[PDB]
């Protein structure tokens, strides 16, 4: 039956309304695959009839274009609508060109302003993805998860716009002509979905100049003359068209916003050049100066013996106009930037009758005038309309709120920030969507394409302006909070992403200081952070706050405390996914517990010198909950470390007790190696807490009390027990079989190098005779063992390599100072 | 490095500009100024084209202006556990604030005009639902230091500048009638939450500029980012202004209100409070002081940093005198019944010493006369 | 699987070969009467690469079976067909495909 | 037993004691420091006492001997019932100041938090075990406040309520098992009216604010609501509903349900689920958690889409939940989703199978892809 028929069957009406709003949902948020799908059911050849049916009813029609929009144009629509919140404006020619007016003589001071929405625009906006939609097609024999994402069902939009065109005409003329019979049945139903079709091909950019110039007309044709037919405004219109209407105008503002910046843009293009020549001939001027001056050539050398920023700020300096004497530019050149100033102004309407004759007092007489006509009801209306209203009299604080999303770029990578905002996209689309197996794969082969990418490094202000760390870091917040308790879903996105946020850090100090702020919203999600292996929030932090002496020095004592009580929460009970796997149990977490031991390492030792105002807090609240040192210190029942070093190396080497008895898996945990890993990370925290030698001879009283409470804490005697402690040697033997221990399960020197140090930061040596008592007994071995190590066959060995390090790196110091 | 890096000119354009931009907004953007929020206010306050219709229902629509007060009551008193933040709130009340007080014998005959001025454009706004925002809005905030808050409580001030007896009176109304504990709830957690003066936090800031860190794109010298020590001064002293400004004139019952409300089942003496949060204040001068007193002489960050304690230890002194002043018997017994005495002994001992430490030279006359009148 | 029966022969001659692509406007439709794809509708001729595999083996050999100018009925089993999966929300699974094809053109 | 609880339990019904004094003229005088007066929980009818084997425990309301129930008020620890006054009587004690010592009249015992902490304690949170010490310590002073009109209503609300259909349960399932067939019922009549006249007024009770009432009162309104609705989920009310419903549907019909209950009982059957199937709708419309904990026991409603006596109430119940909780999305499974398109093949097409649909794709503006894919593959390549 025909569809009109439903206008008198009601309840079809209703039930197929519905089911076009199921239609528009299960192809909602970017679900190309199924929209594609839907591309069967419901044909082009359909939605352009309904589109152009004028005896369809109300909802029906309105389902039918919101439709259309859902199926063809949201996935791109919002990608899009969200990169034009960020302005990339590449060094070209034609950025050159743009200009703050068009060519004209009316106004010396500003000429008439342009016409919004139709110029040149080279802010860098990715394109499209638009696949034609076959259906005959193989169906792919790959699996999923790792098949390309589908992509928007392709539709001809030059004729789409050109019939969007002639139906806002006719409408247009059909409100002139005040007819009994709107389409659809109402003036909102024969106008909303239209404008919404309109609102998004605009978001598009389809339209061209011309095209712009037609809405325009259609809008109001007697302000947007350049140099019945009334436009939509004084028709009298409904709340929700009004709203549409406002979506309409809002987009002219952005054009506007945008043709700003890149008139900026532009005149920092010749302004840059032009500054550059005069510096470079006043500085081959000054060059000569030498012959005529003398000293006093210091502040005018300032300049060229000063960074740049300063440089500028000083150039720049002369705005007031009471400080033109330490600007060394000509007037002439400083009055071109005065210039362009003045007509900046201008443009925005600050200084330099019913017809307003231009958009900007267009929409604010056309606001007011709505306001004081009727008491408007909607509140997003509201919302929308006074947003607006704000927008157009402050001309200058939303510059001043787009600036720190501008940039520059060089032409020459303009294909290489291509690629790095495609992805930046694809991230962005994910936060909208619940966390799935198909969207991992492609999320981290996107941030592998950051990696590749050289602007990734070359532009860290691009970066950080994009801002996808803040990003990435609640994509981590969501896929934490599924399964916040159980388990943490899809691990290796998070391990792959934790990567990409230590690189992150690593990339730039600034990067670090603006990622220094999240520390504690890193730490909370850091609880459970040790569940996963590999790179963790912990991490993160660590390479967030390391190789910066202002960095932890500003550092809240807040985290401190929290994070030595999950140090207590480590060392009082057995680890749950370590101990699920089939392990003994032992009541303490000794990887938990050494995470938190090196992340405190990096939180208090940088730079290769320690900070004591983090050390004697610490140390202090370290030391408040001894339960969390291990088996042995805690006092009362507290066996030997040195003893509970042995316990833990001869349970390494007799299987059964070491692993679960089932690396193999290239995670296999150890815990006889885990315990002294624990162990030489504890030590290796008190070591760089220790206070300084300078000081120490300074006399002061906490520096002192600290180091007397460690020699207190930690006896020597177990210390020189540990450097006796013997090293598995690569032995040679049945037919050359080198039995080579594995640092995974065997005891490492460089945990014998966290002793060392402890010792020489805090007790040291005074005499000789025990200087030789701890040399002889437990370093002699060693250096022999490296010695003898030293060949063809078993210097390369991992082994061997280690004792090199260990013995340059902690060994050799200490005697070169023990020399005299 | 300076005397071994490259000039200007060798520097790639593309980050040149990059520069330059970032220069020039700092230098001539920030640096503009434009006053417009008298016209937004009068455009937006004033009703056209009612003339043409002439309706004598009585209906009252709402002019412009009030269909946005209207507006931001509705977002108000909606019930949300976060009060989630609008960039366009902070846009409107800051002109709204702003626009309203706009401000060598002047005499007594041309003083007056400017202040029924002050009044023409307050009661532009109270007559119109603006009075109920800063309550609306306070209550809803829940407690926590925010943006919000901030503005708020600056539209707040910029409403009550002068002591408008009228719009103290609808917010004695608004509070009798609805009897609702939230709004004071939220006033005693959001001026708790006010800090005071650290010493780890000032030394650890102390050893920064030693380091004298400066950034590698150029080099900014000894940087004005946010200082961790007072920095919700003009917060603190603005709550408290508002405080001040809203018992000032001797509003008896108000100040009784404030003491005690009978209306609302749970009573919290903020009073008692404002005590509180003094005595809080006291150990962190105190200790200020007992930082400085064996040093002979007082650095250029903590001079500053005393300005900025007294500015705000000035402003509550004047806040409490405004709670009992008129004289309200209840306050005076609160405030004798609480610790007030101990502060009071506490700054006593320290203006002790400070007079004698600064006269010794000629450097402190500042701090040292803005202390005397601190007392 | 697949089999021809012609509506209206053209050519007979050309027949499509390798090394040439193919141009049809082809009208996809269920056995239980139902109409799901065409090409007419969107106003455009699906062009396939013909022996390099982009579409099912029906399709492809019964389109390589018939000549230039040549309307055919063509019916594909679900061995030849996407089958035991069909096409995710358009085809069930295990179903017997009918297309009314006219080869306009070859390249 | 009694305890020192804190959280939303201070802000919940169980944290209310009502003061009965026993003077039968002027009970609602003003407390004088000392009178003697019995306490009663008011949701339980519990009478505090300090029993022979427990110490102080909550007795039921059934042997209260008004020796070991009674207390008294003082400021003091000291050593301290008077003449009662036949008017306002003299106000002394003060809701949130003018702190005092409770003491039992006849056992001369303090009532003090026990001292010791278990491991419950230790590091969780702190329901401190009341003890009536013989002298008590220093710091159990104990502060006094009001309850709220509709609070203190809504307590005795869930003590009245719950009590007939606690009966009621006991009554179904007495005649759970052993089938009428022609012969009398298993025991007492069931309050079938009075079951249904209370079901009325709870429906009242919990119906949403009309859409015509000004912004404030429509907010104050469903804040009222929510409140009411989290404390009858904290008082058990959905699970004893949740009873409700499964023992009624082990029957499919009226014959089936007169088999048992009875034939005065069969034709109320489908007017009972009905109501049932609305009041719980009523409880958990807009409930954040309410709604989640429908999280647990998703096939258990979806078991019932079958049935033909009330498949509107349990599709209002679906929906409520739906349009609320995104973590009951994350439940759904195949098999759900063709029993919702069985819905529509089996009941014609209702469009709000349809909404059900719309709800099952996008919650909170969050896109299910694993639901989205489901709803297309067993839904639209039939088109039928």
């Amino acid at each position: 039956m025909d569809i009109l028929e439903l206008s008198e069957r009601l309840d079809l009406q209703r039930f197929h309304s519905h089911t076009l709003r199921l239609y528009r949902a299960v192809c909602a948020l970017g679900n190309n695959r199924v929209a594609h799908a839907l591309c069967s059911h419901v044909d082009q050849a359909q939605l352009l009839h309904a589109l152009e049916d004028a005896h369809l009813p109300g909802p029906l029609r309105a389902g039918y274009y919101d439709l259309l929009i859902s199926i063809h144009l949201e996935s791109a629509c919002r990608s899009r609508r969200s990169m034009l919140s960020e302005y990339i404006v590449p060094l070209t020619p034609e950025t050159r060109a743009i200009t703050l007016f068009p060519p004209g003589r009316k106004g010396g001071n500003a000429r008439r302003h342009g016409l919004p929405g139709v110029g040149v625009t080279t802010s860098l906006r990715p394109p499209h993805h638009f696949s034609p939609p076959c259906f005959v097609a193989a169906l792919p024999a790959a699996g999923v998860a790792e098949a390309p994402a589908r992509l928007s069902p392709a539709i001809p939009l030059e004729a789409l716009r050109d019939k969007a065109l002639r139906m806002l005409g006719e409408a247009v003329r059909d409100g002139g002509q005040h007819a009994r019979d709107p389409v659809g049945g109402s003036v909102e139903f024969q106008f909303v979905p239209v404008l919404k079709l309109v609102s998004t091909l605009l978001v598009m950019g389809i339209f061209g100049d011309e095209d712009v110039k037609q809405i325009l007309k259609m809008i109001e044709p007697e302000v947007f003359t350049e140099e019945l037919e009334e436009g939509l405004l004084q028709m009298k219109l409904p709340e929700s068209v009004k709203l549409q209407m406002c979506n309409l105008l809002e987009y002219f503002c952005d054009q506007e916003l945008q043709h700003r910046v890149e008139s900026l843009a532009a005149f920092a293009e010749r302004y840059v050049d032009k500054l550059q020549a005069n510096q470079r001939s006043r500085y081959a001027l000054l060059m000569r100066a030498f012959t005529m001056s003398a000293a006093e050539t210091a502040r005018r050398t300032r300049e060229f013996r000063s960074p740049p920023q300063e440089q500028i700020n000083m150039l720049l300096h002369f705005k007031d106009e009471a400080d033109e004497e330490d600007c060394p530019l000509p007037e002439d050149i400083r009055q071109d930037l005065q210039d362009f100033h003045q007509d900046l102004l201008a443009h925005c309407g600050i200084q330099l009758e019913k017809k307003p004759q231009s958009l900007q007092e267009l929409v604010s007489h056309m606001v007011v005038r709505w306001a004081q006509e009727d008491y408007v009801q909607s509140p997003e209306l509201v919302r929308a309309m006074f947003s607006l209203l704000h927008r157009q009299y402050d001309g200058l604080g939303e510059l001043l709120r787009a600036l720190p999303r501008a940039y520059t770029i060089s032409p020459s990578s303009v294909e290489d920030t291509m690629s790095l905002l495609e992805c930046l996209g694809q991230i962005r689309s994910l936060l909208i969507v619940q966390m799935g197996p198909q969207e991992e794969n492609l999320m981290i082969q996107s941030i592998g394409n950051i990696m590749n990418n050289k602007v990734f490094y070359q532009h860290p202000n691009l970066m950080r302006a994009l801002g996808m760390h803040e990003t990435v870091m609640e994509v981590m917040v969501n896929v934490l909070g599924g399964g916040e308790t159980k388990e943490i879903r899809f691990p290796k996105m998070v391990t792959s992403c934790c990567r990409f946020l230590c690189y992150f850090c690593r990339i730039s100090r600034q990067n670090q200081r603006s990622m220094f702020d999240h520390l504690s919203y890193l730490l909370e999600n850091s609880g459970i952070g040790l569940g996963m292996q590999g790179s963790t929030p912990l991490d993160v932090a660590a390479a967030s706050v390391i190789d910066n002496n202002e960095l932890a020095l500003a550092l809240q004592e807040q985290d401190l405390e929290k994070v030595v009580s999950y140090l207590a929460g480590c060392g009082l009970q057995s680890c749950p996914m370590l101990l699920a796997k089939g392990y003994p149990d032992i009541g303490w977490n000794p990887c938990g517990g050494e995470r938190y031991l090196d992340f405190l390492r990096f939180a208090v030792f940088v730079n290769g010198e320690s900070v004591e105002e983090n050390a004697n807090v610490v140390v202090r609240l370290l030391i408040r909950k001894p339960e969390c040192f291990g088996p042995a210190l805690r006092g009362e029942g507290g066996s030997g470390l040195l003893a509970a070093i042995e316990e833990a190396i001869r349970i390494s080497e007799d299987p059964a007790r070491d692993g679960p008895g089932v690396p193999p898996e290239e995670n296999r945990v150890h815990l006889g190696h885990a315990i002294m890993s624990f162990y030489a990370a504890l030590i290796d925290l008190l070591g760089r807490c220790a206070p300084e030698m300078h000081l120490i001879q300074a006399g002061k009283g906490e520096a002192l009390r600290i180091r007397a409470i460690l020699r207190s804490l930690v006896p020597l005697d177990d210390l020189v027990g540990i450097i006796s402690l013997p090293l598995q040697i690569p032995t040679l033997g049945k037919d050359g079989a080198l039995v080579q221990p594995k640092m995974s399960a065997s005891f490492v020197p460089d945990h014998k190098a966290s002793m060392v140090l402890f010792l020489d930061r805090v007790y040291g040596i005074e005499n000789q005779d025990f200087l030789l008592h701890v040399l002889d007994v437990g370093f002699l071995p060693d250096m022999r063992a490296a010695a003898s190590l030293d060949t063809a066959t078993f210097s390369t060995t991992e082994m061997a390599l280690a004792l090199n390090r260990y013995l340059c790196l902690a060994v050799l110091p200490l005697i070169t100072k023990c020399a005299p | 490095a300076c005397f071994r890096m490259t000039p200007l000119y060798n520097l790639p354009t593309h980050r040149a500009c990059n520069m330059f931009l970032e220069s020039y907004k700092a230098a001539w953007i920030l640096t503009e100024d434009h006053s417009f929020e008298d016209r937004m206010i009068d455009d937006l306050s004033k009703a056209g084209e009612q003339e043409e219709e002439e309706e004598e229902v009585e209906e009252k629509k709402p002019d412009p202006l009030h269909q946005l007060v209207l507006h931001f009551s509705r977002t108000a008193l909606t019930e949300k556990s976060k009060l989630d933040e609008d960039y366009l709130y902070m846009a409107y009340a800051d002109i709204m604030a702003k626009s309203c007080h706009l401000e060598v014998e002047v005499s007594f005959e041309e003083k007056e005009m400017e202040k029924q001025r002050l009044l023409y454009q307050q009661s532009r706004l109270h007559t119109r639902g603006a009075a109920e925002m800063v309550l609306q809005m306070i209550s809803a905030c829940k407690g926590e230091t925010g943006a919000m808050v901030s503005s708020t409580l600056k539209l707040g001030i910029s409403i009550l500048n002068g002591g408008n007896a009228e719009v103290q009176q609808k917010m004695l109304d608004y509070l009798k009638d609805k009897k609702e504990v939230g709004f004071f709830q939220s006033i005693q957690a959001l001026m708790q939450t006010c800090s005071v003066l650290d010493l780890n936090a000032f030394e650890r800031q102390n050893k920064a500029e030693g380091l004298g860190m400066v950034n590698e794109d150029g080099t900014v010298i000894n940087r004005q980012n946010g200082e961790k020590v007072m920095a919700d001064d003009e917060f603190t002293q603005d709550l408290f202004r508002f405080l001040q400004l809203l018992c000032e004139g001797h509003n008896n019952d108000f100040q009784n209100y404030l003491r005690t409300q009978t209306g609302n089942t749970t009573t919290i003496n903020i009073i008692i409070c404002t005590v509180d949060y003094l005595l809080r204040l006291q150990e962190s001068i105190s200790d200020f002081y007992w930082y400085y007193s064996g040093k002979d002489v007082i650095e250029e960050q903590g001079k500053r940093n005393f300005s900025k304690a007294m500015s705000v230890a000035k402003q509550v002194f004047n806040s409490l005198t405004e709670y009992i002043q008129g004289p309200c018997t209840g306050n005076q017994q609160s405030l004798a019944h609480s610790r007030l005495w101990d502060a009071v002994v506490g700054f006593l001992h320290v203006f002790a010493h400070m007079m004698m430490k600064l006269a010794q030279d000629s450097s402190q006359i500042e701090l040292l006369k803005e202390l005397l009148d601190l007392q | 699987g697949v089999e021809i029966e012609t509506i209206s022969p053209g050519d007979g001659r050309t027949f499509p070969k390798k090394g040439q692509t193919c141009v049809v406007h082809y009208t996809g439709m269920l056995q239980n009467g139902k109409k799901f794809d065409s090409s007419r509708d969107r106003n455009k001729p699906f062009k396939f690469r013909i022996g390099k595999q982009e579409v099912i083996k029906g399709f492809e050999e019964g389109a390589a079976q018939m000549s230039l100018g040549q309307r055919a009925k063509l019916t594909c089993t679900p061995d030849v067909a996407y089958g035991a999966t069909g096409h995710p929300g358009v085809i069930p699974p295990n179903a017997t495909l009918i297309f009314d094809v006219e080869l306009l053109n070859l390249e | 037993l009694v305890y020192y609880e804190g959280g939303a339990v201070c802000t919940h019904a169980r944290s209310l004691w009502r003061l009965e004094p026993l003077r039968i003229s002027w009970s609602g005088s003003h407390l004088r420091w000392g009178q003697p007066l019995r306490i009663r929980h008011v949701t339980t009818g519990r009478y505090l006492a300090l029993t022979e084997d427990q110490g102080l425990v909550v007795v039921d309301a059934c042997k209260a001997h008004t020796k070991a129930t009674s207390f008294c008020f003082r400021v003091s620890k000291e050593k301290l019932p008077k003449r009662d006054v036949e008017g306002m009587g003299p106000p002394e004690i003060k809701y949130g100041e003018s702190l005092c010592f409770v003491q039992h009249v006849a056992s001369g015992l303090w009532l003090t938090y026990a001292a010791p902490d278990p491991k419950a304690l230790r590091l969780g949170v702190l329901k401190k075990k009341a003890i009536l010490h013989q002298e008590g310590h220093m710091d159990d002073a104990l502060f006094l406040t009001r309850c709220q009109q509709e609070e203190s209503q809504a307590a005795r609300m869930i003590h009245s309520t719950a009590g007939l259909y606690n009966q009621f349960i006991k009554g179904l399932d007495s005649f759970s098992g052993k089938p009428r067939g022609s012969g009398p019922p298993a025991g007492p009549a069931l309050p079938i009216e009075a079951v249904i006249l209370s079901l009325q007024d709870l429906i009242g009770y919990f119906e949403p604010p009309s859409e015509e009432l000004q912004h404030e009162e429509k907010q104050s309104k469903l804040r009222s609501l929510r409140n009411r609705q989290s404390l009858f989920q904290e008082e058990g009310m959905l699970s004893l509903v949740l009873n409700c419903i499964d023992r009624l549907n082990v029957y499919t019909t009226a014959a089936h349900f007169a088999e048992y209950a009875g034939e005065e009982a069969a034709e109320s059957w489908k007017e009972i689920v009905n109501l049932l199937y609305e009041l719980l709708a009523s409880l958990i419309r807009g409930n954040r958690a309410n709604c989640a904990l429908f999280s647990t026991n998703l096939d258990w409603v979806v078991s019932k889409l079958d049935r033909l006596e009330a498949s509107s109430g349990i599709l209002e119940v679906l929906y409520c939940v739906l349009i609320e909780s995104p973590e009951v999305l994350n439940i759904i499974q195949e098999n759900h989703i063709k029993s919702i398109i069985s819905l529509l093949d089996k009941h014609g097409r209702n469009h709000k199978v349809l909404d059900v649909l719309c709800s099952l794709c996008v919650c909170n503006g969050v896109a299910v892809r694993s639901n989205q894919d489901l709803i297309t593959e067993n839904l639209l390549p039939g088109r039928e």
